[PDB]
DNA sequence: TGCGTTTAAGCGGTGCTAGAGCTGTCTACGACCAATTGAGCGGCCTCGGCACCGGGATTCTCCAGGGCGGCCGCGGATGCATTAATGC
DNA sequence: GCATTAATGCATCCGCGGCCGCCCTGGAGAATCCCGGTGCCGAGGCCGCTCAATTGGTCGTAGACAGCTCTAGCACCGCTTAAACGCAC
């Protein structure tokens, strides 16, 4: 006989798996070309270091993580799990946006 | 005290005004704007201040 | 046959009075003799002059009314118009406390 | 949630050059102090803008009477029970 | 004296009918807007003061100018897995 989970206990596996891990979620390319596409249509002819980088990507899986515990509670709010547009709308604008 | 008044500066519905020593004090800000020919005082004791 | 408002007939004209008018909501004694009562036990002997008072009141209803806004917001993102207690709880977690 | 696959990062390594980083030099260039006066400022007293209420035109909300298909009070039957004058 | 049988007081089970409440239309009344109307008071223009912004000179001093040094960013090359996408229930 097969073996398949029920829905969302997968879910409960790979968040204790991820939150233990405090590696990046993206991979260094994509992240390298579109600070570059916002370099390139920014100012043209702009030099990149080697550090200046890890700050980048590192404040923004900073507020990421955040902004989803923030609609995370708001979800939980709603009484319902699943999140929405008007969750993730009403947390950036009572966060102070 | 608005009912009273709605008929207060038009017309002459009255020809004299019965108030009391503490609703003067209250009102001058409606009262002062009517003119008026006689004004008495009772028991001017209490005005002696 | 009296005639009676219908109830939350009123309460747009509050709301219309309110907005348009800009004067302190809290009774100046009240609130006077809170601060001196809790500033009583910091430190015996205090002072407060006419003014240092009003101040205190501005901040306080301006903090009063924004968080009345943005409880409003979660109530609304609740699909309810009446507040309640959670409303304010994830109010303050949101807004920074 | 689970699977086949495919587009693709991670990784080991190079040659450089545009570019970051440390160093004399003088040359603009401001820090500091007599000296002044002139604009910023303390005080004042007034009239014009402002505060608050009046009179209606206007705009908004909110009341009740009237025509729509179902009703719960009543009366009588005519059976259940009682009852009194009479043959036995 | 006893059964008895027709006269009589209800017996309780429906038949019927008195019994309303909802939409749509009828205006009715409270609230608002808005400037006169006059009293109030403070905003500010004017008068007199005073102190620091400006001027010039003295004098020393930090930064642009190269000038040079060296250094890692990048564009490039090719292997090794490796998750992502489309699909399907």
């Amino acid at each position: 006989k097969p073996h398949r989970y029920k829905p969302g206990t997968v879910a409960l596996r790979e968040i204790r798996r991820f939150q233990k891990s405090t590696e990046l979620l993206i991979r260094k390319l994509p992240f390298q070309r579109l600070v570059r596409e916002i370099a390139q249509d920014f100012k043209t002819d702009l030099r990149f270091q080697s550090s200046a980088i890890g700050a980048l990507q590192e404040s923004v899986e900073a507020y990421l993580v955040s902004l989803f515990e923030d609609t995370n509670l708001a979800a939980i709010h709603a009484k319902r799990v699943t999140i929405q547009k008007k969750e993730i709308k009403l947390a950036r604008r009572l966060r102070g946006e | 005290r608005k009912e009273k008044r709605k008929g207060w500066n038009k017309p002459d519905a009255f020809h004299v005004c019965i108030v009391s020593y503490q609703l003067v004090v209250q009102d001058q800000h409606s009262f002062k704007r009517k003119r008026w020919q006689y004004m008495v005082l009772d028991e001017a004791h209490n005005i002696k201040n």
